[PDB]
């Protein structure tokens, strides 16, 4: 009832993607960096897969922004790095993986503001 | 070792001595609301948005400044802490100007988002608001001080990171204002960063003014080449 | 001061509305 | 309707109904196209006190679904998903068309 | 206007024969009505 | 409660059978339908005399878009991009910069009228009543290009329709 | 055995006939597939609302209500009572519009074209009601997931009452044209008979069930809004053919008039959207006077409200049958998945069985009695 | 809870929980999980092998008799090893109840067709095959139902682009409609709307 | 391990048998398709197109992928034989309106930034 | 405040005009270029500065709820005048 | 005797007590071959025994329809036939056996 065939998964021939949008693309798998304008960290929880930026030009009428690559807006979400890597490999996309950046824990001390001899003593508050 | 045991919503977590309530909540994955606290700056404790209830304690404590004690059960989502958050947000919004459509920090405002997530949905403020005059600190940072919430992040950054002590507060009470008290440009190689640390549209980028909204922008993660720091 | 004014039915409600089928027999054996 | 009496009688006889009582063309019986201003009252949350949002927060009372019978972790009368539906009544207003 | 006609036929316009630059003796169209008479003619208001 | 639509049993007495036979042979119900049509011929038609007469409309009706301005003559739009954000069809394109006097104003405000669904979400998202959907609906065109409105076209539409637009807003704003 | 491809609402139909008999009927659809369900994933919930107007175009108000009910269930909120009463009133008006469209078209295809005009005058009046309440005649977007967008104008109830007290005569004229006509009965009686068991197994709903004698109606069995506060009867067929379904539809219109009367007499006062500014936008004056109202307006019109994670299947008793939405939220302000369930999909899938052993001209009658609108079927 | 909050119904919650436990007890071979949502909706997560039995049971058991198939659809979740989840919504008129049955599959594993249980499934599975590429074994005639003839790919997959890969126009040189790679005069504007500052603490995930 | 459920074929040999059967069916169908749709191509180049489409997938070594491709090809043949396709659908295999894309480095460098 | 480009085209309020060698000008031949003649910057520059004896003043653009959100403007700086961020009206304290 | 049960395709059943008794006896016979500890066997035997006892103690048809809570004794007969067919297919399927296999680690985790 089981084949037990040994080969890496490959579904490129079944997805209908054109040839030049498989081998020429370079996906990036990363945890998005926090927007520095805000302190909330809820946007840095999941992994993202996104494609490489292609040409954008000006529409001769209306001066709008025109594109020719169909994957310009494609972003996928993943729970772990391994899941995204597996998806990319089974879809035949060359990928670059960036390790997650976590802000290291810090030593905070309110009393250090009023130091007797150290430089941590603040001049205003 | 020296790790002590504390509880966040009844969940045990081991922390180093000197860890504050805010970092203890961070270790479990809960982010306490804040306006004046920054990881890279000295602790201020003035915005009172981080107030949280300790179990079997009648008074809420400031999570950003209070070191956690052994056996403490921090109740991040209790009714007392939620009411404290609503009251603090109401006070913060009482005198805030209705500038969201013209404010550059529209879709990137910690005030807006924390009002939507932790504050009330209406106002009962029937008075008139205060207005302060703007300050000129150069051609890089645009200043609209009516939007200022007096978190003092800019002052702490200028004094501690940039090494420049030209920023401060003048006056007392409701009319205390953040500025220089003299016409003077805050010009240093790190001056633009006070735009990022400011949670509101009080300090904005001047060359970037009115050009885009945050939800439109595509973010490309890249490297600077203006020097060899990378 | 001023009272509430929105679109409301008149006091006592509306008049009855016919809905039953009416297919009269003209009459001839 | 500006219809002659003879034509009204002829159309009434042809249709078999009295047309004048229920006309399909609108006339002065409709409302004026200029109306007084409204007032539009406010909802139940417009109070000045005892109105904390945490006590009327519907979205924050939603919870993840209750788990019964996770596989990874007595007489016993049989049960049905819901009680058998009661049969309908035969419309003692006009039971048959 | 004529209030004795049914709703829709109780207000009407007779178009001018010479608008800005064209002979509109035969070639009339709805866009020749100015906005105020447009509001009156479409029964958006009862006041001319 | 429920009702039966077709649960009647025909009578089988001689009189009823003869009545049904008379209907079958003399075509009675067809004559009834002819009478209904004849009665409809003699009543007043419901046709209106377009374009001399127009169909009724409401102050809430949404037509061609317009950009309004203040009574002083300065435009109301301050380039917040809320209408662009809410547009379900992505039919609005906005670009903005500080003006020569420092004002927050648009340099580009385009509406693709062939992508617009005329939902009116833009005019209700607007905080300053700058973009509205005005009463005009007779703006058909001979080419696709003239339906790609820029800021100049929308400002011209506002200056053209402001009287009626302001009257409609005065009529309907207490409901908003 | 000859094969004919009746190509291009818009429908392609490949049939094999043995003489006059229809041996096989195969509908090819997708001529109006616009990819609504994929497009919804790129919109906020408010931005996704107007697609439901275009799903089943004949009855726009009902789709709005179904979508709003699904979103409200996922949000754990409820609309105010006046909003619910307005929703039910306009749903019954919507039902009348759909029924007039279905009945007249069925008659027109059958070759009787007079009642199409007669009742499209009434359809125009109901379009006027739509436009006065929302500003649009047919693609309304009036019913929102917090209630309704705007309150009724000060003279709308009186005009609705004036319209509704004359409509029964129009239905009587339509019946005079149709119900006892021998040609109409010969065209409809004993055509497309479906058994109760087959109707249940094939996924039929609405009149397509009730024509076979199945006593089922979502407004009675699983009431939504205030349908448990109104009184009406559910017409039931006895032979499962086109004639019984036509009678059921005609009877349903009369019942809708009854419900509309009750809604008019019992319209309550109060607000029209939920008093929760994190879901429903505030009033314009509040937005221009209060800081919180302005912030909530900004956020609700830029990001939209977040819906807690979870999936629901919400169905309502639509004019064409059971209309449903399977909505999956991942916790953000954009739906993760929105599967639209259309009654016409299953009805057209059953057309093949329904047309077995009939004339070619009976296929038109069966398609007319299935009440098929292409936009909902293809999505 | 005040008028703005949806009221709860504990009676239906208890009934649905009891019936879920009942179903899980009767078919332990296939039922992997049973859940009831806070708005009283019952879902049963099963192994793919049990599609025909479980459905048959839910259709034919005297205490269940869910005789109506309201909807059958699929959901694409790329992060899962089994990419697609298959959802059956069933309605019981006898007990005025609804149930949901969930299973899973990947790109290559077929799922048993359920046309023998419900005729209504015939088109639904076809649509799934068109939109997600899930193959149904022993389907009477499986083929595309919604896309154009010769269309490549499955649009409802998450990785499928919104505008697709080809577009159509009329060419006068060949006097016919032709298909060419997509080129937009205005690119679709991607909006980043998700805010930081999480909204619902009750759905917070462990930080691992 | 790595045990998976079959679709139609247990090993590659059955898959190739199915592939050959589908190829025979397409080869037989080509002339009738050329005549019925009034195509201006020849039978030879139509069969060359069939061969090229088959050879595009020659690198597949997974029997499940192979018989899924066979299922899709059989669906395509079903569409062609029953004349559900139009002339445009058949002619889409040839890309007659697309200008050729050069492959060498210099041409790609000249036309733009796209590799 | 419409001006004229050296080529001959009207310069819009945004300051746009095709340069001399720009081919896109061909779109305006046998047709016209849509230009709004009412320049908002000039029109708002014509409004007189309001004289108010208050340190802080509120502006809503006029018309009540038909204006813009109400904002408060400080008039402590005597060198300049307070300007509304929505409407552009100017306010000033009575110096001397 | 009544006519026209009201459901298209559902014939009026004359003498329904005997048909119900035969169907319930056949159902119990089939259930006897299922293992004694299987939940389906015990539950279906309990339901069938209740229904058989209720049909044996009520000769009046309408009272039987009210007691059975299914109504229209013809569809009660139809549901009994469906239960018999399901019982045979379940004796074939053997769903009382332990679970075939667990799902992957995070197959059902939502969100993400
Ligand atoms: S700082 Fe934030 S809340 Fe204040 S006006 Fe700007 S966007 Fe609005
Ligand atoms: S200007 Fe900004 S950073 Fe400085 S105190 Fe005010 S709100 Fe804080
Ligand atoms: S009416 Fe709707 S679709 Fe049209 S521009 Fe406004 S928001 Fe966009
Ligand atoms: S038209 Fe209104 S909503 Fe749109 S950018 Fe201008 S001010 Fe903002
Ligand atoms: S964040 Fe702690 S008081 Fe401000
Ligand atoms: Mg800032
Ligand atoms: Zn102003």
């Amino acid at each position: 009832q089981l084949i037990a065939v040994d080969e890496k998964l490959d579904i490129t021939t079944l997805t209908g993607v054109p040839e030049e949008h498989i081998k020429t693309r370079k996906v990036r798998i990363f945890v998005p960096a926090r927007n520095n304008m805000q302190s909330g960290v809820n946007n840095t929880k999941k992994w993202k897969m996104e494609f490489d930026t292609r040409e954008r030009w000006e529409n001769p009428l209306m001066g709008w922004s025109s594109t020719a690559d169909p994957l310009s807006n494609l972003v996928l979400t993943f729970s772990t790095k391994e899941d995204a890597v597996a998806f990319a490999e089974k879809n035949g996309w060359s990928f670059d993986v960036e390790e997650r950046k976590v802000p290291k824990p810090k030593s905070k001390s309110y009393g250090a503001n009023f130091s007797w001899n150290k430089r941590t003593r603040v001049s205003t508050k | 070792s020296n790790l002590i045991e504390v509880f966040v919503d009844g969940q045990s977590v081991m922390v180093e001595p000197g860890t504050t309530v805010l970092q203890a909540c961070e270790k479990v994955g809960m982010q306490i609301p804040r306006f004046c606290y920054h990881e890279r700056l000295s602790v201020a404790g003035n915005c009172r948005m981080c107030l949280v209830e300790i179990e079997k304690a009648p008074k809420v404590v400031a999570a950003c400044a209070m070191p956690v004690m052994k056996g403490w059960n921090i109740l991040t989502n209790s009714e007392k802490s939620k009411k404290a958050r609503e009251g603090v947000m109401e006070f913060l919004l009482a005198n805030h100007p209705l500038d969201c459509p013209i404010c550059d920090q529209g879709g990137e405002c910690d005030l807006q988002d924390q009002s939507m997530m932790f504050g009330s949905d209406r106002s009962r403020f029937l008075e008139g608001k205060r207005a302060v005059e703007d300050k000129n600190i150069g051609p890089l940072v645009k200043t609209i001080m009516t939007r200022c919430i007096q978190c003092t992040r800019c002052i702490r950054f200028a004094s501690e990171i940039a090494g420049v002590d030209d920023l401060g507060t003048t006056g007392r009470g409701n009319d205390m204002q953040v500025g220089t008290y003299i016409e003077k440009m805050f010009m240093s190689e790190l001056s633009g960063n006070i735009i990022d640390i400011c949670p509101v549209g009080a300090l904005t980028s001047k060359p970037y003014a009115f050009t885009a909204r945050p939800w439109e922008t595509r973010k490309t993660e890249s490297i600077d080449v203006m020097d060899a720091v990378g | 001061a001023s009272k509430v004014k929105q679109d409301m039915p008149p006091p006592g409600g509306y008049g009855p509305i016919d809905y039953k089928r009416n297919l009269p027999r003209r009459g001839l054996s | 309707a500006s219809a002659t009496r003879v034509i009204q009688l002829l159309r009434n006889w042809a249709s078999g109904r009295d047309l004048q009582a229920k006309l399909q063309l609108r006339y002065q019986e409709i409302s004026k196209r200029t109306q007084p201003p409204p007032k539009l009252p406010v909802g139940p949350s417009h109070k000045l006190s005892n109105n904390y949002y945490c006590t009327r927060d519907g979205r924050r009372e939603a919870m993840p679904p209750s788990i019964v019978m996770s596989s990874q972790k007595t007489e016993k009368k049989a049960v049905t998903p819901a009680p058998p539906i009661k049969r309908w009544e035969l419309s003692k207003d006009q039971p048959y068309l | 206007e004529d209030n004795k006609q049914f709703f829709g036929r109780h207000r009407w316009v007779i178009y001018t024969t010479e608008m800005n630059g064209r002979d509109t003796f035969w070639d009339v169209d709805g866009s020749m009505v100015p906005p105020e008479w447009h509001r009156w003619l479409h029964c958006m208001t009862d006041d001319p | 409660t429920y009702k039966f639509v077709n649960m009647r049993e025909p009578s089988m007495d001689m009189k009823s059978v003869t009545d049904r036979a008379a209907q079958t042979l003399l075509w009675t119900e067809l004559v009834r339908g002819l009478g209904m049509t004849l009665s409809y011929l003699f009543r007043e038609p419901a046709t209106i005399n377009y374009p001399f007469e127009k169909g009724p409309l409401s102050p809430r009706f949404r037509g061609e878009h317009a950009l309004r301005r203040y009574p002083s003559g300065e435009e109301r739009c301050i380039a917040c991009k809320l209408c662009e954000a809410v547009c379900p069809a992505q039919a609005i394109t906005i670009e903005a910069e500080p003006r020569a006097d420092g004002s927050r104003r648009t340099t580009r405000y385009d509406i693709d009228m062939t992508k617009c669904i005329y939902c009116g979400f833009c005019q209700e998202a607007c905080p300053v009543d700058a973009i509205v959907e005005g009463p005009n609906f007779e703006f058909s065109t001979e080419t696709h290009e003239e339906l790609l409105y820029n800021k100049e076209k929308l400002l011209n539409n506002g200056d053209k329709w402001e009287a009626e637009i302001a009257a409609n807003i005065q009529a309907d704003y207490l409901y908003r | 055995n000859l094969t004919l491809n009746f190509g291009p609402g818009v429908l392609r139909l490949v049939m094999e006939l043995s003489g006059e008999m229809v041996r096989k009927c195969d509908p090819h659809i997708g001529l109006l597939h616009r990819g609504t369900e994929k497009l919804i994933e790129y919109k906020t919930y408010l931005q996704a609302l107007p697609y439901f107007d275009r799903l089943d175009y004949v009855s726009m108000m009902c789709n709005e209500q179904a979508y709003s009910l699904a979103v409200e269930k996922l949000l754990n909120i409820q609309p105010p009572p006046r909003a619910q009463w307005i929703r039910v009133l306009f749903g019954e008006i919507t039902r009348l519009l759909n029924h007039i469209m279905a009945v007249t078209t069925h008659a027109l295809d059958i070759g009787a074209m007079t009642p199409f005009f007669w009742m499209f005058e009434e359809r125009e009046k109901m379009f006027e009601f739509y436009e006065r309440v929302s500003g649009a005649r047919m693609h309304a977007a009036y019913i929102r997931p917090g209630g309704v967008h705007q309150d009724l104008p000060l003279g709308l109830l009186d005009d609705i009452y004036e319209f509704s007290k004359n409509f029964s005569f129009r239905i009587d004229e339509l019946e005079e044209m149709l119900t006892n006509n021998r040609i109409w009965r010969n065209r409809t009686v004993d055509i497309g008979v479906v058994t109760a068991e087959d109707a249940l197994n094939y996924g039929f709903s609405g009149v397509m069930l009730r024509g076979s004698g199945i006593q089922w109606d979502l407004r009675k069995t699983q009431p939504y809004d205030v349908y448990d506060q109104v009184e009406f009867d559910v017409p039931i067929g006895s032979r499962g053919d086109c004639y019984d379904r036509y009678l059921c539809r005609v009877e349903e219109m009369r019942q809708s008039l009854r419900i509309i009367s009750q809604c008019l007499n019992k319209m309550p006062p109060g607000e029209i959207k939920v008093d929760d500014a994190k879901v429903s936008p505030p009033k314009r004056a509040e937005m221009k006077t209060s800081m919180e109202s302005l912030i909530h307006h900004f956020k609700l019109y830029t990001e939209g409200y977040q819906v807690p994670p979870g999936a629901t299947y919400t169905a309502i008793e639509a004019p064409k049958g059971e209309f449903g939405v399977y909505l999956v939220s991942d916790g953000s302000s954009r739906p993760y998945r929105c599967k639209i369930k259309a009654p016409g999909f299953a009805h057209l899938a059953g057309l093949d069985k329904m047309s077995k052993g009939h004339m070619l001209a009976d296929v038109v009658a069966i398609i007319g009695t299935q009440d098929i609108v292409f936009g909902e079927v293809d999505r | 809870t005040r008028p703005t909050i949806r009221p709860r119904n504990d009676v239906v919650h208890k009934q649905l929980s009891a019936f879920g436990q009942y179903v899980a007890e009767i078919l332990p071979k296939y039922v992997q999980q049973v859940q009831v949502s806070c708005f009283n909706e019952l879902e049963i997560f099963i192994h793919p092998d049990g599609v025909i039995p479980v459905l048959t049971f839910l259709r034919d058991h005297t205490n269940a008799q869910f005789k109506s198939l309201a909807d059958l659809t699929a959901v694409d979740v790329p992060t899962r090893q089994n990419r697609f989840e298959i959802v059956y919504n069933l309605l019981s008129l006898r007990f005025n109840s609804r149930i949901r049955v969930k299973t899973y599959t990947d790109e290559l594993t077929p799922i048993e067709s359920s046309v023998t249980v419900y005729k209504a499934a015939n088109w639904y599975e076809r649509e799934i095959w068109d939109m997600f590429g899930v193959f149904f074994a022993n389907h009477p005639d499986l083929r595309r139902i919604l896309t154009d003839y010769g269309f490549e790919g499955h649009p409802f997959r998450k990785d499928f682009p919104l505008s697709g890969y080809v577009e159509l126009r009329y060419d006068d040189e060949v006097k016919r409609v032709v298909a060419e790679p997509v080129e937009l005069a205005q690119e679709f504007r991607k909006f980043d709307l998700n805010s930081p500052w999480e909204a619902f603490p009750a759905y917070r995930q462990p930080p691992e | 391990g790595t045990s998976v459920k079959p679709i139609f074929s247990r090993d590659m040999n059955e898959a190739k048998r199915r592939v050959r059967e589908l190829y025979r069916a397409w080869y037989r169908e080509v002339p009738n398709t050329v005549h019925l749709f009034q195509l201006d191509i020849s039978v030879k180049q139509g069969r060359d197109k069939v061969r090229e489409m088959f050879m595009k997938n020659a690198h597949v070594t997974d029997p499940r992928v192979v018989d899924l491709l066979v299922i899709k090809g059989k669906m395509e043949l079903e569409e062609t034989i029953n004349v559900w396709k139009q002339r445009t659908h058949i002619m889409r295999f040839f890309h007659e309106t697309e200008a050729p894309r050069p492959t060498d480095f210099l041409s790609k460098f000249y036309v733009g930034h796209d590799p | 405040g419409v001006r004229t480009s050296p080529t001959g085209e009207k310069v819009t309020h945004t300051g746009q005009a095709y340069d001399d060698g720009d081919y896109r000008r061909v779109r305006f031949s046998d047709r016209q270029k849509e230009v709004n003649e009412n320049f908002a910057i000039d029109l708002i520059a014509e409004q007189p500065v309001s004289e108010v004896g208050s340190r802080v003043i509120s502006c809503d653009g006029g018309g009540g709820a038909l204006g813009h959100p109400r904002v408060y403007i400080n008039l402590d700086k005597e060198t300049k005048t307070g300007t509304c961020g929505y409407c552009g009206l100017q306010f000033r304290q009575p110096h001397h | 005797l009544k006519k026209t049960t009201g459901l298209v395709g559902l014939a009026v059943c004359e003498t329904p007590h005997e048909r119900l008794k035969i169907l319930y006896t056949k159902i119990l016979d089939v259930l006897g071959q299922i293992p004694k500890n299987a939940a389906y066997r015990k539950y279906t035997e309990q339901i069938t025994n209740e229904k058989l006892g209720m049909v044996k103690a009520e000769p009046d048809v309408k009272k039987l329809e009210e007691q059975l809570q299914g109504g229209q004794i013809e569809e009660v007969i139809l549901q009994a036939e469906n239960e018999l067919s399901l019982a045979r297919k379940m004796l074939r399927w053997k769903p009382w056996e332990p679970l075939v296999e667990e799902p992957p680690a995070n197959q059902w985790k939502w969100p993400i």
